[PDB]
């Protein structure tokens, strides 16, 4: 009958790069999700399956907190079905997804002038990512025919890119920190309830 | 795979540094805009050459995929686009060498002073020696202002024009265009979509035509200035003959606003300028642009953003140090966009702030569109968009619903002449000026005026084509041209021609959308959402289609018309016809008031 760790998550001083997204699993514990609502300190706060005031009443055997900073413009790919940059090469969403997307915006945490470059995200890659799959590779992408004998060139470019997150950006540009919860249901007995 | 989709990533590649690098440059640039000092001179200096090195290596990388082998029509576009070299296309000697000079223009432009002969009072064209030509009625004042600057600051800006010229002439046969005013024209090439094409020469021709169309509108205005002038300065003006060119308004003619003073037809009936009234209202710049943006709102557009509030400057520095004070509309990009004005509470920064936050409204339309498609469809689309407001805006209504003209007022047909006069003395005094200004530069650049004539032809065109004089006879060591701003610092001119004949083209299909009635100078397209759903489907294009669509997604057209210009001017033109009846409408050339 302990707290599920969530302050830990929310909370966190420094966020992952969206291509190296950082999951933490939550398991024998107790959350009331209802405080995480009614925080009302969140721009986003959709559930794309449970409805977000009822989840202190339901149980369910794991909850994996995904988390990891975006631009603001961007959060609209956090979602079912979306493509996008965000989408494609850092974190695919799947069509049944039963979880909800948390984002707010850290303007005051994760810019500073001069340009904080802390954050990457993925500009190119072969495929599109799977549902939940997490790709951290520094291979230089080979656009053209010639390879690229890792290092950059002619149609050869480093997978991996920076946000310029400056505090004199558009609300589309400004960093936005992403948490996405998802709930699991398998016949496992349930570690994580309500209340 | 196939050479558009490595053409694809590259571009891909090129936005995502692109964005950085541009906001690099803009904010040095905005902070040296803001705090003029060497150190940000320095800065800006450096963020701009890391920019430019990323272009010219860029265009190098963007020439190695063929425009050939590419469907896709906004790809194909991107690419046309980074596929230019510009100056760089020189040799580095030439380029350092073109560089300098426009250095030592611009700043003998900005810190040319000359003396009063009474006393010494040294006077830059900043506020004194503009003051001067604004506000001045004293005829040897005007004189002394006029051929002092173009002595003093035009006589050393000639050389330098002289391999200016030659340099820039240099590039742009490089580039495979004839001249460097070809270059210029280059603006308004459309290639490669059908029945929406449109060449270099074209510019040329469509330009002269609606001049043409545009001429008896100017005749019978000069001849009206000309009689009020006479009326003025009785001993000084030929009846028959050209506008003495110190005489104008301003340190050029290219604006006759400053003359409404002594030219108002119906000088007994309240004159329309608000100048007083937002003084006595308390009225601010905040309040000024306040209103630009409930304006805007009114119409469907969205707010400023938060951080167009923050970041922008709106006041003279109170206690900063320098800042220059030309109204622009930056976008830096990010999703950042500001206004760098010196708002005085006046009705003429009243209307500036509608033009630019006009600008800033279309920079907000296509800030979806790529980077390299994020540009008004020409050089002019920006500025008519820009006119389109103040147009709306100087209307007497809107000042009348904005608590500027008393409610009680009658909008008879006295007051309307006295708007359309200043409204022409503003807007169709510029047309000829601007109009015969970019036709010396081409022929300049072409080549069919030789050195030895630029200023001579100079003038015989200010008499045949605007109707002005010298006042002192120039020898070729004058270079009046370059005493422009836009002249001296490489700026295309022709932009302002372009823009007033496409603002009342859009003024006009957008005055139908808010079923304005009434004769189309009177339009008040405020608090008419249909009208700014018209405006947004062109604006939020960017350059994204050849600006003949998206002038067809406003106006239905694709061609450059003068018919709006001319039935907003209608009432004017037919009243000017009256009061020039028995006057002598036309001039000659041959008057000088040094020829005795
Ligand atoms: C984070 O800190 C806030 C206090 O500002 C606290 O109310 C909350 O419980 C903490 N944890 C989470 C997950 O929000």
């Amino acid at each position: 009958t302990n707290l599920c760790p969530f302050g830990e998550v929310f909370n966190a001083t420094t966020f992952a790069s969206v291509y190296a997204w950082n999951r933490k699993r939550i398991s024998n514990c107790v959350a009331d999700y209802s405080v995480l609502y009614n925080s009302t300190s969140f721009s986003t706060f959709k559930c794309y399956g449970v409805s977000p005031t009822k989840l202190n009443d339901l149980c369910f055997t794991n909850v994996y907190a995904d988390s990891f900073v975006i631009t603001g413009d961007e959060v609209r790919q956090i979602a079912p079905g979306q493509t996008g940059k965000i989408a494609d090469y850092n974190y695919k969403l799947p069509d049944d997804f039963t979880g909800c997307v948390i984002a707010w915006n850290s303007k005051h945490i994760d810019a500073k002038e001069g340009g904080n470059f802390n954050y990457l995200y993925r500009l190119f890659r072969k495929a599109n990512l799977k549902p939940f799959e997490r790709d951290i590779s520094t291979e230089i992408y080979q656009a053209g025919s010639k390879p690229c004998n890792g290092q950059t060139g002619l149609n050869c470019y480093y997978p991996l890119y920076r946000y310029g997150f400056y505090p004199t950006d558009g609300v589309g540009h400004q960093p936005y920190r992403v948490v996405v919860l998802s709930f699991e249901l398998l016949n496992a007995p349930a570690t994580v309830c309500g209340h | 795979s196939t050479t558009e989709g490595q053409a694809k990533t590259f571009l891909e590649k090129f936005n995502h540094e692109a964005e950085d690098l541009s906001y690099q440059s803009s904010l040095a640039s905005w902070n040296y805009n803001t705090n003029i000092t060497d150190e940000n001179v320095q800065k800006m200096n450096e963020a701009r050459a890391k920019w430019s090195a990323f272009y010219e290596e860029q265009s190098r990388m963007a020439r190695t995929y063929s425009l050939e082998e590419i469907q896709n029509l906004t790809l194909k576009r991107q690419l046309k686009a980074l596929q230019h070299s510009g100056t760089s296309v020189l040799s580095a000697e030439k380029s350092k060498r073109l560089n300098t000079i426009l250095n030592k223009m611009s700043t003998i432009y900005s810190t040319g002073k000359v003396l009063d002969p009474n006393t010494q009072e040294c006077l830059a064209l900043e506020p004194g020696l503009d003051d001067i030509m604004e506000n001045s009625r004293d005829y040897n004042r005007r004189l002394w202002a006029w051929e002092g600057w173009r002595a003093e600051v035009g006589k050393q800006l000639r050389p330098l024009y002289e391999e200016y010229v030659v340099l820039e002439n240099e590039m742009a046969r490089a580039n495979n265009y004839e001249d460097y005013g070809d270059y210029w024209r280059g603006d308004y090439e459309v290639t490669g979509a059908g029945d929406y094409d449109y060449s270099r020469d074209q510019l040329m021709k469509d330009v002269e035509r609606t001049f043409e169309e545009i001429k008896p509108l100017y005749e019978q205005l000069h001849a009206y200035v000309r009689a009020k002038l006479m009326d003025t300065y009785p001993s000084y003006i030929s009846p028959t003959g050209c506008l003495p060119a110190h005489l104008l308004g301003d340190m050029w003619g290219r604006f006759w606003t400053n003359l409404y003073s002594l030219t108002v037809p119906f000088e007994h009936k309240p004159s329309i300028d608000v100048t007083e009234k937002m003084k006595n209202q308390s009225w601010d710049a905040e309040r000024i642009f306040k209103e630009a943006e409930k304006f805007f709102v009114s119409i469907g557009l969205p707010y400023m953003t938060q951080g167009f509030w923050d970041n922008s400057m709106l006041t003279e520095p109170g206690d900063g140090r320098k800042v220059v004070c030309h109204p622009t509309a930056w976008d830096l990009g990010k999703g950042d966009f500001r206004i760098k004005m010196c708002t005085k509470v006046t009705m003429d920064d009243f209307l500036t702030a509608h033009h630019e936050m006009g600008h800033i409204q279309y920079d907000m339309a296509y800030a979806t569109q790529p980077y390299l498609l994020r540009n008004g469809a020409n050089e002019g689309f920006h500025e008519a968009v820009g006119e389109i407001m103040s147009l709306s805006a100087a209307t007497p209504h809107y000042l009348k619903a904005l608590g500027l003209l008393a409610p009680d007022f009658y909008e008879d047909n006295e007051t309307e002449i006295n708007f359309l006069l200043k409204q022409a003395l503003t807007i169709v005094g510029t047309l000829p000026f601007t109009y015969m200004l970019e036709k010396w530069r081409w022929m300049v650049f072409k080549g069919e005026i030789p050195k030895q004539q630029w200023m001579e032809k100079w003038w015989e065109m200010k008499r045949e084509i605007v109707g002005v004089v010298e006042p002192l006879p120039h020898d070729e060591t004058y270079c009046d041209p370059a005493c422009l701003f836009h002249v001296a610092e490489d700026y295309s001119f022709i932009r302002y021609y372009t823009r007033t004949i496409y603002q009342f083209q859009f003024h006009e299909a957008l005055c139908k959308t808010a079923k304005h009635e009434g004769a189309l100078f009177k339009c008040d397209i405020s608090n008419s959402t249909e009208a700014g759903q018209r405006l947004l489907q062109m604006l939020r294009l960017g350059k994204s289609e050849p600006w003949t669509l998206a002038l067809e997604n406003i106006v239905g057209i694709k061609t450059m018309d003068v018919k709006p210009l001319l039935n907003y001017f209608e009432p004017l033109f037919t009243w000017l016809k009256e009061q020039n009846r028995n006057s002598f409408v036309g001039w000659s050339t041959e008057w000088t008031p040094y020829s005795d």
